[PDB]
């Protein structure tokens, strides 16, 4: 509750925006006689009158595949067809696998991933290079405990507000911190030696 | 709209603020600077 | 009451010409400070050889300030070579213990 | 002019169309592009330093690529000027270079499928606004009433 | 202590802005030790014609340190050149916004 | 840079010719400070000469 | 993996350089032009330069934290930053 209270105070979001950050789950449920957060974040329309239910066994995230499921999640997490895979790269490093199951634990987990860039004013590309300067490498989302995920947010407010502060964007500071992985010199380089 | 027309050119100012400091920077940290051809001047007044 | 009066005139006094000599209070204790020396900076060490080297400063008189002058008003960033002549004289003539 | 020097075709307009794309490339490229015509010149230009010059993905190059296949051989400059109407048309449409041999091959059909056809709708409604896609509902739920 | 419209009878809690920040850099003198005198040994050409091939070379040095200080000179005004117009476009852009 | 360590070699054999034909190896002319890396050793050949 | 200059001096200057150890040459440069741009993303004068050359560790974000911090504190330095330097690079720095 206090970490909802100063991820409200800081980045002046929504409540349930600072909820979503602090790690809870999407609510089918109307509050308060409106749409729900899932249907207002999926349904609003429903793409080509397609009712997006948690059917389950087949949403493929690998942008070469032909899936009308993939198009409400780029639609829901407002993300090209690249950034998906890139949203499914970030949720888990360690985890290889193409597909995702339809359950209503791993949309909560692309939308984490995708307020952590929304929040912070990053592209999601900008978010995946930022989390590789980081500890935070190898991290999951479905073992993210309260208290490395609030050190996260703490590493990434940090470093936002420093690359504010010093003038310097995100790409030169992946530049600051690229290892080589060198291959054939220049002819600028020949000149030199 | 003339308000956040007048702060952009507050903004304006600020970057112009930024670029005279690089120029200033610029004519410090350079080679060529007073610095140097001062001692030039006094040492070649006195081999002169 | 006639040393407090007399305190409050000086401190009216020096406020209102460093404000019209358009120097801060800073700057005047740089001017007033008593040096209380330490170990010479590398900047000194080069002063230290370019004297040493070139042409031995000359024991007359109205010579030594001709000779040392040019490097001195290099090393204080002086205008002319004149001025930085007169400058050893000036330090010459009185200068703090 | 000396990527262009070893042989590019110059003396009709559909050449000066090429030479136009492979200059609007290289300005994009940048301050890097040196380091791209020098590894084109060379037998060394691959997608990773050419998207590292471009500041755009590598999953997104490789796509457009892949229209009028060359997809990973580049080694001259007329493979080059294949790339920016593709990289424009897949900015103006916000959608991939990927997502859009689907475009041209539905939307040049004559029988398309309802399927490819509902495959394209969401995928071009997936990249739009919040705003536009309320004005889209605006104007589609008169039509189906 | 609102009036019969929720107004506030009171005048606002003012707050006079911050001045502006004075921007400072860092600034220092360059540092470097002389270089030491190479080592001597007896030339085969007598002192009249030993310091005419020693005079040769020292006015050969004169000319290489003029042309190296021209052309540190003109780098140093190019790179200010190409400054300024880097400048000019970052300007541009927000004069154009 | 290298042309400065061949031309002070030659002041030192101009030297120590002089040195030797009129013997005096007390007294010394080519000293020392003709580089000072703050010039970047601009102005040595005036020095020397 | 990236050489000393020492051991680039030595590799400089051979009889022919192989298929190998002339990308290894290519990669030193790349490590001086990626410290170039340490220095230029910072604008960090000569002194500031020559305080970090002995031994600044760069390589990770929580070391340009502390290059920025060092920055900052020399520029709020200024026109004295060069005697603090000076006295940084001996052993009398002192807080008077």
């Amino acid at each position: 509750f206090t970490e909802t209270l100063l991820y409200r105070k800081r980045y002046g979001i929504d409540t349930e925006t600072a909820l979503m950050l602090c790690n809870a789950g999407i609510s089918r449920i109307s509050y308060d006689g409106q749409l729900s957060h899932f249907d207002r974040l999926f349904n609003n329309p429903p793409l080509n009158g397609v009712t997006y239910t948690l059917g389950g066994d087949d949403i493929l995230m690998e942008p070469d595949a032909g899936d009308p499921r993939r198009e409400v999640l780029k639609r829901a997490f407002r993300v090209d067809n690249t950034g998906l895979w890139q949203l499914l790269v970030i949720t888990n490093r360690e985890n290889k696998s193409k597909t995702i199951e339809n359950k209503t634990e791993k949309l909560r987990g692309l939308l984490f991933v995708r307020l952590l860039a929304d929040v912070h004013n990053l592209t999601v590309a900008q978010l995946d290079a930022l989390l590789q300067i980081s500890p935070y490498n190898s991290m999951n989302v479905y073992a993210l405990d309260g208290k490395t995920r609030q050190k996260m947010l703490s590493f990434l407010s940090r470093i936002t507000q420093w690359l504010n502060t010093q003038n310097i964007t995100v790409e030169q500071l992946m530049l600051l911190l690229d290892k080589i992985s060198p291959a054939a010199p220049t002819k600028e380089m020949q000149v030199l030696l | 709209v003339r308000r956040t027309a007048t702060e952009m050119q507050r903004e304006h100012m600020e970057i112009q603020q930024a670029q005279t400091q690089a120029q200033l920077e610029f004519l410090q940290r350079k080679f060529s600077n007073k610095a140097l051809y001062s001692w030039l001047r006094g040492r070649l007044a006195s081999i002169y | 009451g006639k040393t407090r009066q007399k305190m409050l005139s000086f401190l009216s006094r020096i406020t209102q010409w460093l404000n019209t000599q358009n120097i801060t209070v800073e700057q005047l204790m740089l001017l007033l400070d008593k040096i209380s020396p330490a170990a010479p900076t590398k900047e000194m060490q080069v002063l230290l050889d370019l004297l040493r080297n070139g042409g031995i400063d000359k024991t007359n008189t109205k010579t030594l300030y001709t000779t040392m002058a040019p490097v001195i008003t290099a090393a204080m960033q002086l205008d002319i070579t004149e001025s930085g002549e007169a400058l050893l004289r000036w330090l010459d003539n009185n200068h703090p213990a | 002019l000396q990527t262009l020097s070893q042989g590019a075709p110059a003396g009709t307009i559909t050449e000066l169309y090429n030479i136009s794309d492979f200059h609007n490339l290289i300005n994009r490229c940048g301050e890097q592009a040196g380091t791209v015509l020098d590894a084109l010149q060379s037998g060394t230009l691959t997608v990773k330093i050419l998207a590292q010059a471009l500041n755009l993905s590598e999953e997104v190059i490789t796509q457009a690529l892949t229209l009028a296949g060359q997809k990973p051989e580049l080694t001259t400059w007329a493979q080059l000027a294949v790339l920016p109407p593709r990289l424009d048309l897949a900015d103006t449409l916000h959608i991939t270079p990927k997502d859009i041999t689907t475009l041209l091959t539905v939307s040049e059909n004559v029988r398309p499928f309802y399927t490819d056809l509902s495959a394209l709708a969401g995928l071009l409604q997936a990249g739009l606004n919040e705003q536009q896609t309320k004005q889209l509902q605006n104007q589609s739920e008169p039509r189906r009433n | 202590n609102l009036s019969i419209d929720g107004q506030p009878l009171s005048l606002p809690v003012f707050a006079a802005p911050a001045d502006p920040a004075a921007l400072l850099s860092a600034a220092a003198a360059a540092s470097g030790g002389s270089k030491p005198l190479p080592s001597a040994d007896i030339p085969a050409m007598r002192f009249p014609q030993a310091l005419d091939s020693a005079r040769s070379l020292t006015g050969q040095l004169m000319q290489f340190g003029s042309t190296l200080l021209g052309l540190i000179e003109r780098r140093d005004a190019e790179a200010m050149s190409e400054l300024l117009q880097n400048q000019a476009g970052e300007l541009m852009l927000s004069s154009l916004r | 840079y290298r042309f400065y360590d061949l031309t002070a070699a030659r002041c030192m054999m101009a030297e120590k010719a002089y040195a030797w034909q009129t013997n005096d190896t007390a007294t010394r002319y080519i000293k020392s400070g003709a580089w000072q890396s703050n010039n970047a050793g601009l102005m040595a050949g005036e020095s020397l000469l | 993996g990236i050489l000393t200059t020492s051991e680039a001096r030595k590799l400089i200057i051979k009889k022919g350089q192989t298929a190998g150890d002339k990308e290894k040459l290519a990669a030193w440069c790349q490590a001086l032009a990626q410290r170039v741009l340490v220095i230029r993303t910072f604008t960090l004068s000569n002194a500031e330069l020559q305080t970090l050359s002995q031994g600044a560790p760069a390589g990770t974000i929580t070391e340009l934290y502390n290059i920025s911090d060092f920055h900052n504190l020399i520029n709020r330095c200024g026109e004295q930053a060069g005697t603090v330097l000076d006295a940084l690079q001996s052993g009398t720095l002192t807080v008077k």
